[PDB]
């Protein structure tokens, strides 16, 4: 219920990946199927995402964060590559379960 | 249980429905189309091409995967044919799979997804597709041809061009298939399948609304000539006018006067004498050659005419040769017999061409989708004897007095311009 | 009416003796039109060093008129009805047939025996036809997938009969002679050797009557009515590299020993081969077809095409595949190959055998696809199998096949075996027999 | 030259004379603008009948004299504005070979306005071709013309193009004071007769583009 649901903002304040302007998306570790995925993503979405991670990265070696304004707020954080992935995940499940049959 | 009989419901929408059981132990279900490069712009050129590429991608019910996986464990079989102005997506299995086979069937030309990724990475295929076909300088002149006898859709190329290859999106193939695959402009024919389970499924699964939704713009005439110099040692010349149209009782007359004056030899490594064109040639060069009569019947148009295959410096005696050869015909030259024998080799080429499944169901379909009818072998008789010695002698005028186009390619130094015919 | 079925309904084909010893066969269609054809039990093996080339330099006089009917008569006889007359000669078994309306059958009949025994030769058109194979061998040359089988036979077979061309030397046909090519006729083109097959509409009781009047062949002794046997030939596990490296793409053939159209063992190995099946540049399947090989040969570009294949003969044969890639990939592709072979004798599932035969039974469907087809099969059921199989027969043999059999027979004639090689073109890459070798075991 | 140069003498191999075609040779390439050429004989090199065309060149337009300019002292320029409402360009045509030669126009546009700017640029040659030309645009061109050649030959390159050119097809050198004749010694007709033998003879053309909305040689 509104339980976790409210855990899950606390938790996402608690990440803190965006303090560095990281969607919960960009901080994905790429296994096989988030790469998969992330090639199917949009020119524009993926620009988008590079940057932010490469701004990150930049963030990260000067040893700082985003002045409090630009955080990313747990409402407002685009699942973009969400989807894609359970696709990439769903396509995948069957190839395995159609080479055993 | 000896021959049944060919059966054809015309449904609600306008989607007819053609089926024949003749008890192979095969069937060989297939979705014609009043689809093709025709309906084709300048502005989504190719999109045609790459649509019958498009045919093993994920669909709304089936994916990519279990699409290959599915018809390759049965033994099956999918393939899609098309012309300037006909796609025919089409399965072949054995009888017992036809319900499998089908879903693939349904699921690729009715609810197809052309998901981005896949679309651009299948887009590198039309660079090799189009490369393997183009071997056949064949191919090459009547791509040419087509483009020097028109001036619109029909002039449209049957292989996407260069420049629009990794260009071609998504929507234009959905925006294509849409505004095409109608209803009213699809029949779903077949063969070894009882008429009730053919019609069973049309109605079930067939969504997709009718109505021509966008029509081709009718085929203005041009009378081009497309030169196209390359060095290769034989040169390749097609002389056209236009012709008849799909019906036309005028056709009828040309498909004689092809077998009159040559159709590409029936003895292998013969001399063919019942070929006036070729006999003809040959007692004008002395190397080796070939030519024979072309004739393409379009439905709101046509093209005629003959073809060579000369060396490049006999190229100009071969097909000027080619053309007193076809106007000596044109008066009077031809005898009330050779238009007796041209009569049984146009009947013959008719009844073996529709031995083989794909001949056969291929005849079916193109008329039940063309007419929602289907003459029978001995109506079809009937109009190719009912032509007189004289309609051919006409149309053999109409040729040369039409205006005509030309398509050429090979050491052209030695070919002639149409401007010297 | 299930597949079972319609398998037990067509109708069986009828065959019939004379004394001569031609055998008559047929299957009757309600097909308005059909084929009818003799086909003949004599190649390229039948031929010895000095006559090699003869029953190709005949199969190009076969149509060039008889001593009855000259020239522009027999061709314009024939082109007037509307008939369709072509045929060919390979390794042990020639042919000539004709397409026509049904109701043409008996004066077809006559046409055909009129060529295979009083075929003219005139010597005009023997000075022409010389000129015009000695130019279709600078065409065919040039056909890689040929000059490569042909290798692979030279080699496979070599120091025998088997190991040669069809179209024969180039020595050969500059002085083979009208006695010669007179000679070939008379010793091979006989009654007891030939097989008249038609199919179609036409009425198998009148086919035997035209037969009875033209193909009268008188036979005396017992060596007329004798069908000679072959002296066998030797398979011997060796290479030959011709290699160009201007050519574009490399060709590469290995294969086994065949067991011959007699063993049973064929179907299974057919059935192997559909596991393995075949791939090229333009298949829309993709990196999802079923067949291991085509699949890496799609993830990797390991080819522009590959294909398996079981060729027999009488007493022997070639089981192997087939394959064209650039220089540079010749090496990975010809391991993943060998790979699969291994996979065969030792790891085959049901699954594998499963779709295996359903593709068998679909290709042995897809081979009676027209009279010419059909005609074809009874014309080389009869001169090979001895009879002729039937589609229900055919099935229930592919059926009694599973894993267990595919990898029992495939070990048979497979494993720790030396292969045949040939190669042509840039092939530097593949490289050393005694590796190809050890690929032939182990997974 | 002496001393040194060698080689062969005399004409060696001669070129076969310049049949003429009149052909059509369509693009379709996508590319956004639609340039195009349409022409018909023209004179030859040192011929009578090439001043003419020289000056019925200037007359109709070639190539912009003022940075960013429109062009009023040129009758196509002017005559297809008034007709398309986007960019372009178009102009004078004018080849001079040994023993034949071409003229006409050559158009750029957007690819739509391709053809209402190809028609515009022709019914324009037509009106020139039917008295549409005065005894002063005739005068202007003649300037625009003898200023034109005065200024090619400050440069070095284009000063030595102009002495061998000539040097090579007569071995000779008219004076750029006898070249100034010629080029006024045309009368208002030459001009209006140049402009004939465009809209009769056979024509030629040429398109490279999104072609779909050029027309075809035979609708002009």
């Amino acid at each position: 219920g509104r339980l976790m649901d409210r855990i899950r903002k606390w938790y996402y304040n608690a990440a803190g990946f965006n303090k560095y302007g990281l969607m919960r998306d960009d901080t994905l570790y790429e296994d096989d199927d988030v790469k998969e995925a992330l090639k199917r993503l949009p020119k524009d979405l993926y620009n988008e995402r590079m940057f932010r991670i490469k701004r990150a990265l930049d963030l990260s070696l000067k040893h700082r964060i985003l002045p409090k304004e630009q955080w990313v707020k747990y409402e407002e954080d685009k699942p973009y590559l969400e989807p894609y992935l359970k696709e990439v995940i769903r396509e995948r499940l069957e190839r395995e379960a159609w080479n055993k049959k | 249980p000896g021959a049944e009989d060919l059966e054809i419901t015309k449904l609600p929408n306008g989607l007819i429905i053609a089926s024949l059981e003749n008890f192979s132990p095969a069937s060989r279900i297939g979705v014609f189309i009043k689809a093709g490069s025709r309906y084709e712009t300048t502005a989504n050129l190719g999109t045609a091409h790459l649509l019958r590429l498009a045919s093993p991608l994920t669909t709304k019910g089936a994916s990519s995967f279990r699409i290959t996986r599915g018809i390759e464990a049965v033994g099956g079989s999918l393939s899609v044919y098309s012309t300037r102005e006909k796609m025919t997506y089409c399965v072949e299995c054995l009888r017992d799979h036809v319900d499998t086979v089908m879903e693939y069937l349904l699921n690729v030309t009715t609810a197809p997804e052309f998901r981005p990724w896949e679309v651009t990475d299948l887009q590198p295929q039309l660079k090799v597709d189009k490369a393997v076909a183009f071997q056949s300088p064949q191919v090459g002149v009547l791509e040419n041809l087509h483009a020097a006898a028109y001036k619109t859709a029909l002039a449209n190329p049957l292989y996407c061009p260069d420049y629009r290859i990794g260009k071609i999106t998504s929507e234009q193939l959905h925006h294509f298939v849409q505004n095409n695959f109608t209803s009213a402009r699809m029949a779903l024919v077949g063969i070894g399948v009882k008429h009730s389970d053919l019609k069973q499924v049309a109605e079930q699964f067939l969504n997709i609304r009718s109505g021509a939704g966008t029509s081709s713009a009718k085929a203005t005439y041009w009378g081009g000539e497309i030169r196209e110099q390359n060095g290769h040692s034989l040169v390749h010349a097609a002389v056209v006018t236009e012709g008849a149209a799909v019906g036309s009782a005028e056709a009828n007359a040309f498909s004689v006067l092809q077998h009159v004056l040559g159709a590409g030899p029936l003895i292998k490594r013969g001399s063919s004498v019942t070929s006036k064109l070729y006999q003809g040639v040959a007692k004008a060069t002395t190397q080796p050659f070939d030519a024979s009569a072309f004739n393409v019947n379009y439905s709101d148009s046509g093209l005629f005419g003959f073809y060579t295959i000369s060396q490049a410096a006999h190229a100009g005696e071969v097909i000027r040769a080619a053309m007193n050869q076809l106007k000596a015909a044109a008066q009077g030259g031809v005898t009330e017999e050779d238009v007796t024998k041209a009569k049984n080799q146009l009947k013959a080429t008719y009844l073996m061409s529709v031995e083989t499944a794909q001949g056969l169901l291929n005849e079916i379909g193109s008329e039940a989708l063309l007419s929602g009818t289907h003459t029978a072998p001995s109506v079809v008789a009937q109009k190719i004897d009912s032509v007189t010695s004289a309609d051919v002698v006409n149309a053999a005028k109409k040729f040369v007095s039409g205006k005509k186009s030309m398509a050429a390619s090979g050491d052209l130094g030695s070919t002639p311009f149409l401007d010297e015919l | 009416a299930t597949y079972a079925q319609t398998l037990q309904n067509i109708p069986e084909t009828n065959v019939t003796t004379l004394d001569n010893g031609l055998r008559v066969a047929s299957e009757e269609s309600s097909q308005p039109t059909c084929t009818v054809g003799v086909w003949i039990g004599a190649g390229s093996r039948y031929e010895n060093e000095k006559n090699n080339g003869a029953g190709y330099f005949v199969e190009h006089l076969a149509f060039k008129g008889t001593k009855k009917r000259p020239c522009a008569a027999f061709e314009k006889e024939v082109e007037s009805m509307g008939a369709h007359f072509n045929g060919y000669t390979s390794r042990e078994q020639t042919a000539f047939y004709i397409k026509a309306l049904s109701k043409d059958m008996p004066k077809v009949v006559e046409l055909l025996a009129d060529v295979v025994q009083n075929c003219a030769l005139e010597e005009s058109q023997i000075e022409k036809e010389r000129g015009v194979i000695l130019q279709e061998l600078k065409e065919m040359d040039n056909d890689m997938t040929n000059v490569t089988f042909d290798y692979l036979h030279a080699t496979a077979f070599q120091g025998t009969a088997l190991a040669r061309t069809v179209e024969g030397t180039t020595e050969n046909i500059k002085h083979l002679t009208r006695a010669d090519l007179a000679s070939y006729i008379d010793t091979h083109f006989k009654a007891p050797r030939m097989v008249l097959a038609a199919a179609g509409g036409i009425s198998h009781k009148e086919l035997v009557d035209a037969a009875r009047q033209h193909f009268s062949g008188v036979s005396f002794t017992y060596k007329e009515d004798a069908v000679p046997i072959l002296p066998r030939c030797r398979f011997t596990g060796s290479e030959i590299r011709a290699r160009d490296d201007a050519l574009p793409v490399a060709h590469v053939a290995l294969a086994v020993e065949g067991p011959g159209w007699a063993d049973p063992d064929n179907v299974v190995l057919h059935v192997a081969n559909a596991i393995i099946g075949r791939y090229d540049r333009t298949f829309g399947g993709g990196k999802h077809l079923s067949s291991r090989l085509a699949a890496l040969a799609v993830e990797h570009k390991l080819c522009h095409s590959f294909q398996t294949f079981n060729t027999s003969y009488s007493d022997t044969g070639l089981f192997g595949f087939h394959f064209v890639a650039d220089p540079l990939s010749i090496d990975d592709m010809m391991f993943c190959a060998q790979g699969e072979w291994m996979r065969l004798c030792t790891s085959t599932t049901e699954s594998e055998v499963k779709r295996a035969k359903n593709h068998l039974r679909s290709a042995m469907v897809a081979q009676l696809d027209g009279t010419t087809p059909v005609c074809e099969t009874i014309g080389s059921h009869l001169l090979n199998y001895g009879r002729r199989i039937s589609l229900e027969e055919w099935d229930s043999r592919i059926s009694a096949v599973d894993a267990r059999m595919v990898r029992d027979v495939c070990s048979k004639y497979i494993y720790d075996k030396c292969p045949a090689l040939a190669a042509v073109g840039p092939i530097e890459q593949l490289l050393d027999y005694n590796r190809i070798r050890s690929g032939m075991y182990w997974i």
